RNA sequence: GGCACCUCGAUGUCGGCUCGUCGCAUCCUGGGGCUGUAGUCGGUCCCAAGGGUUGGGCUGUUCGCCCAUUAAAGCGGCACGCGAGCUGGGUUCAGAACGUCGUGAGACAGUUCGGUCCCUAUCCGUCGCGGGCGUUGGAAAUUUGAGAGGAGCUGUCCUUAGUACGAGAGGACCGGGAUGGACUUACCGCUGGUGUACCAGUUGUUCUGCCAAGGGCAUUGCUGGGUAGCUAUGUAGGGAAGGGAUAAACGCUGAAAGCAUCUAAGUGUGAAGCCCACCUCAAGAUGAGAUUUCCCAUUUCUUUAAGAAAGUAAGACCCCUGAGAGAUGAUCAGGUAGAUAGGUUGGAAGUGGAAGGCUAGUGAUAGUUGGAGCGGACCAAUACUAAUCGGUCGAGGACUUAAC
RNA sequence: UCUCGUUAAGGAACUCGGCAAAAUGACCCCGUAACUUCGGGAGAAGGGGUGCUGACUUCGGUCAGCCGCAGUGAAUAGGCC
RNA sequence: GGUAUGAGUAGCGAAAGACAGGUGAGAAUCCUGUCCACCGUAUGACUAAGGUUUCCUGGGGAAGGCUCGUCCGCCCAGGGU
RNA sequence: AUAGUGAACCAGUACCGUGAGGGAAAGGUGAAAAGCACCCCGGAAGGGGAGUGAAAUAGAUCCUGAAACCGUGUGCCUACA
């Protein structure tokens, strides 16, 4: 544990805001569509937060056209240039895995403002 | 080039271009070559070489004296190295992680885990029978074969001790060298337990 | 994970609401087909006015999926459905409209006439 | 399935060769010297290590 | 890992319960080598809560230990009984607020006769 | 089909499932000759068995038709391989009915619904794992490789090049790349699964005297998550290059036979095949191999004995703490010359805000104290507990003949 | 091997046959087809509600508020066409 | 009729026990205590049949009890309607 | 005494069967009990002595005491077949 503690520390981000499941948050994420670049931004709620130093990872769920869509970044990837907290959720669990069946009115998330 | 090492553990890099890849931890403290063997004495060429200082008490008068030579502490794995340069090579002499560099294409051996007694649908990924429709065929291993022989082929795979085989995963990219830390990084899994003996090497089909 | 018998909503006004898969081709026994991947398919339900119509055979590729698909960053993306959108021989789609997102993975797979009708790309 | 043949006194010997009882780790009590097992606490003197237990 | 005892869960967990209780009663009792190795951690998890002595670390230890009477006196009169918790807290906590670990030691004895159950004594210090 | 030779003091019958294995009269892939072979596709014959050789609809079916694929979707043998391995739909046991035949009981020259599949493996065989002794002094490691096993498949796209070829249409050989399918070896960092002494929510009832806080039972009561471990559907890698001898085939030079001729001498090319190359096992390889290092020539009695016996040496084990190992043995990590396990103290994963208070509210409840409390297996420290004290076993090395 | 619990994506592709399992399941309310011997078919089907706390009641509700992923929060009570 | 082989093998008949103390030549298995757990339209309380001494008390441990046994619906001696 | 009655012995018994009915096994210390006082190990069983006896390897499962079967000692042989 320590010794691979210490291959990745310089690795780990310093830029990650606090967040946590149920939080909305605005993730800019870099996507290349060949020799061009560019920051495409997935807004949404955090639903996951699971592993621990290089490898903690987070899954943010948005409703677009109808579909609901999961993306899981690892926290610590430089591909994402800000990861932006846009409000503070009130949930009552670490994985909000049960707002995959809700639509709508019912999966909507009272704000805290912490 | 070649080194014995631990596995320490699995983990991940980000590299140059953000790509996310699963490496392998092998810590190697330097070895020691113990012993020489050419043509004149053995009649093959060899390095025999040293990893993991061993506390004394665990050693013995007639290992004390192996190393003896290469004026070293008593070396809890000891392997052989074909297929090298022995005049670049001495007794004594150290061999460390920078002799790779990141980069190179490897072969890594070691000792896949134990699994104890298992069944032949693990074992040797054979299908199941039926788990309904009247089946009484779940988990066995199948016909031993034809009448005809009155007896049973050999290879006939059944159940029996799974793992600790030796296994060879080849072609595998070492990515760093920390060699302060006396550490290698390989992309990909390789085989054994944690703080199992891995030994690495550079691909024979490169 | 799309195999035989798996059923994809359709996402375009092709006419097909609903499809079946009867082949993922690629291979001799391929199991199973992923974003990008093309399938043989019947349509089991269709909108009365449509083009493509009940019983059809027909060639899809999967826009979206419950299994979604690793990119080499470490990210992934998963999808609430798994919907296939109706292509002529050359990839072309078949309907005038894409509905729902689609994944960034059918522009390597060259289904730009897709990507460009979809209104968004993930 | 049955035995096709009965097992003759030989063979039936011979399967017995590792059917035995072994008596492994007896030596002496330091305080009363009477045999006993190591790392048991005495049954004779009910010593252990040196002390009575 | 742990240790089975050929129970099940809510077997093995009454039958843990009942034996860590005995051990804090008595301070010395008779079991097999497996149930010893297992009643060794329990009975120091209760040691280390009755060490805490605060409200919280009682009532967590009230979740394992039994409602069971430790020792009876007549300190002040003849119905001055305490409890198993009690014990914990009152007695065996402040007996080893010194030391760091290792309660209790377990010594083997002979053979169970109708078992050949290998037996073993359990007892703190 | 013929015969009636083994079996009627019983050799279980179709199809399917599981497991394959072999033949080659080869389905695919590899090599080649002829072509009524322009090219691209093909035809036909030769060599070739290394690997590969799909999932569905109907039917008990085999077969076959069909759908959709595929490089292909080969044909056969192995008691039409495989029922002390499975299934039991079909094969008319007893029931019942239809058509039909019969005066009839009943029956099929036919159908229909329903109908008990036993066996604790002794031996050989097979897959794993130990003990013994051997290997010629006794030990601890490292090894060579006799021999054996595994692996062996293939698509598509780009480039050469719209070039050679062709009136057009179409469209290459060889060479160079990329990327897949199937299979397969590992591993759990990732995505997921599981996770019955991890965390939380919640129902009924019951107990801890009551409140509060908790325990028990209800599938782990149910529900939502989830660590280590084990895992795939997840991840990484693999069948890469390359030699050698060949098949069909093609020669070269060359005579018999002034010519011709691949052959007779001589000499070459030539396949996914053979032997290597790659992976694993491997000297019980009784042919028992090699190398490095350690112990070192003891005592007594018999005796010219390769004597018997006794302490030991190097060393190993008993026993004990264990795990990365494991059915048990075994293996490996340790035994105070100590971190081997437990505890303890810090962490972490995980859960998601403990209890006790306080504030607000009529109250359910919310906020706060405070990312709190809890926290199996994960990490790091720490001799607090337990690995105490001891015991057993274990050499003194034959002879013959070279040489030195 | 048996008995039991959970399973990614798919969802009968299994198989002689959905065998087995899964799912349905209580109570209240809305609603309920062909056909019929007019009784039935029906519990057809398909839907909604269910906890807690106050206020208010024509005593069945109504209004309001509150908490959870989920309120016949466990157990036991049709799968349907 | 005796005795083998298979074997020291199958099996030991649907479930919770734990510890302290006692008794004793000897106890996982007998007694006592404590907590725990199980049944409770019952695994409770009666009673007909059937059995026919199995009831009680004191002793016993050959056999019977699928292990053990100091215990028993067993054995011995007394009694009981 | 596997004969001879089914029954030499508490046999038409035990045992089986609702019943009719079926139906066993089982003889031998010694001349005489002189049936091993007493001692020792053991809770007992059982042994070892000491005795009885011509003999107890005649000790009541008692004359003789075969074989299968089970074991102990060891002269020779056996771990490349
Ligand atoms: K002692
Ligand atoms: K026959
Ligand atoms: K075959
Ligand atoms: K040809
Ligand atoms: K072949
Ligand atoms: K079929
Ligand atoms: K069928
Ligand atoms: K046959
Ligand atoms: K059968
Ligand atoms: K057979
Ligand atoms: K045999
Ligand atoms: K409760
Ligand atoms: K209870
Ligand atoms: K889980
Ligand atoms: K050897
Ligand atoms: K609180
Ligand atoms: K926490
Ligand atoms: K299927
Ligand atoms: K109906
Ligand atoms: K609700
Ligand atoms: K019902
Ligand atoms: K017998
Ligand atoms: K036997
Ligand atoms: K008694
Ligand atoms: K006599
Ligand atoms: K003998
Ligand atoms: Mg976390
Ligand atoms: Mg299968
Ligand atoms: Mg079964
Ligand atoms: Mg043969
Ligand atoms: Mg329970
Ligand atoms: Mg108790
Ligand atoms: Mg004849
Ligand atoms: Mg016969
Ligand atoms: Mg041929
Ligand atoms: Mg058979
Ligand atoms: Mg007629
Ligand atoms: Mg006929
Ligand atoms: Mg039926
Ligand atoms: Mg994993
Ligand atoms: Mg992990
Ligand atoms: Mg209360
Ligand atoms: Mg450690
Ligand atoms: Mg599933
Ligand atoms: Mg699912
Ligand atoms: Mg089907
Ligand atoms: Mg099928
Ligand atoms: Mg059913
Ligand atoms: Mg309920
Ligand atoms: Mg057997
Ligand atoms: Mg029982
Ligand atoms: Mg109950
Ligand atoms: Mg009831
Ligand atoms: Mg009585
Ligand atoms: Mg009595
Ligand atoms: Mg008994
Ligand atoms: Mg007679
Ligand atoms: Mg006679
Ligand atoms: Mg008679
Ligand atoms: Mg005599
Ligand atoms: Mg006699
Ligand atoms: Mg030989
Ligand atoms: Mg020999
Ligand atoms: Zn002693």
């Amino acid at each position: 544990n320590p010794l691979i503690q210490e291959l990745t520390q310089e690795q780990l981000r310093t830029d990650i805001p606090a967040f946590r499941p149920g939080d909305t948050v605005r993730v800019h994420a870099k996507v290349v569509e060949g020799t061009r670049e560019r920051i495409q931004l997935f807004e949404g709620v955090v639903i996951k937060r699971r592993g621990a130093g290089i490898s903690e990872t987070y899954t943010v769920r948005k409703v677009s056209n109808g579909v609901g869509v999961e993306r899981t970044f690892p926290l610590h990837t430089p591909r994402v240039a800000q990861i932006e907290v846009v409000r503070y959720g009130k949930v009552r669990r670490a994985k909000l895995y049960y707002l995959r069946a809700l639509h709508g009115k019912a999966a909507r998330i009272k704000e805290i403002r912490r | 080039k070649g080194i014995l090492g631990k596995k320490v553990g699995m983990t991940q890099i980000f590299t140059e271009s953000g790509e996310l890849i699963p490496v392998t931890v092998v810590e190697a403290t330097p070895n020691v070559v113990l012993q020489v063997k050419t043509v004149e004495t053995d009649g093959y060429e060899a390095i025999q070489v040293g990893y993991q200082d061993k506390r004394e008490v665990l050693s013995n008068k007639p290992a004390k004296g192996h190393v003896a030579k290469a004026n070293t502490a008593p070396k809890r794995f000891i392997k052989e190295f074909k297929n090298v340069e022995l005049g670049e090579y001495e007794v004594g002499k150290e061999i460390k992680v920078d002799v790779f560099q990141a980069g190179d294409v490897v072969d890594v051996t070691g000792t896949t885990k134990g699994k104890g007694f298992q069944g032949a649908i693990k074992r040797h990924g054979q299908s199941r029978g039926p788990m309904s429709h009247g089946s009484r065929y779940h988990r066995r291993p199948g016909s031993m074969g034809p009448v005809a022989p009155n007896r049973v082929f050999k290879n006939k795979r059944l159940a029996g001790r799974m793992g600790g085989d030796r296994v060879t995963i080849q072609n595998l990219e070492v990515v760093k060298v920390d060699v302060e830390r006396n550490v290698i990084l390989i992309k990909g899994n390789i085989p054994g337990a944690k703080k199992s003996l891995i030994t690495i090497k550079s691909a024979v089909k490169a | 994970m799309i195999q035989q018998e798996s059923r994809l909503r359709v996402a375009d006004n092709s006419g097909a609401r609903e499809i079946l898969t009867i082949k993922v081709l690629g291979g001799s026994g391929r199991k199973t087909a992923n974003i990008g991947d093309v399938i043989v398919a019947t349509v089991k339900q269709a909108t009365p006015g449509g083009v493509v119509k009940k019983g059809e055979v027909v060639k899809a590729v999967i826009v979206r999926t419950k299994s979604g698909a690793r990119r080499a960053d470490g990210s992934y993306i998963k999808f609430d459905e798994n919907a296939a959108v109706i292509i002529r021989d050359d990839k072309s789609p078949r309907g005038t409209r894409i509905f729902g997102p689609v994944a960034r993975e059918l522009r390597e797979n060259n289904f730009m006439k897709i990507v460009s009708l979809a209104p968004e790309v993930l | 399935a049955v035995p096709a043949r009965r097992t003759s006194k030989a063979k039936k010997a011979k399967r017995r060769t590792h059917y035995k009882l072994t008596i492994k780790g007896l030596n002496a009590c330091s305080n009363c010297g009477e045999m006993k097992k190591s790392h048991h606490v005495c049954p004779a003197c009910g010593h252990y290590d040196g002390k009575d237990v | 890992s742990y240790r089975k005892l050929g129970r099940t869960s809510s077997q093995r967990k009454a039958m843990l319960r009942d034996i860590t209780t005995d051990l804090i009663i008595n301070e010395r009792i008779v079991t097999t080598e497996a149930r010893a190795k297992e009643v060794r951690s329990t009975v120091e998890k209760m040691i280390t809560l009755g060490k805490r002595g605060d409200l919280h670390a009682r009532r967590q230890a009230a979740t394992f230990v039994r409602n069971e009477v430790a020792s009876v006196r007549e300190e002040d009169e003849s119905i001055v009984v305490e409890s198993a918790l009690q014990k914990l807290f009152n007695d065996l906590g402040p007996r080893f607020a010194e030391r760091q670990g290792g309660y209790t030691r377990i010594l083997k004895t002979e053979p169970r006769r109708g078992d050949a159950a290998p037996m073993v004594v359990i007892e703190f210090v």
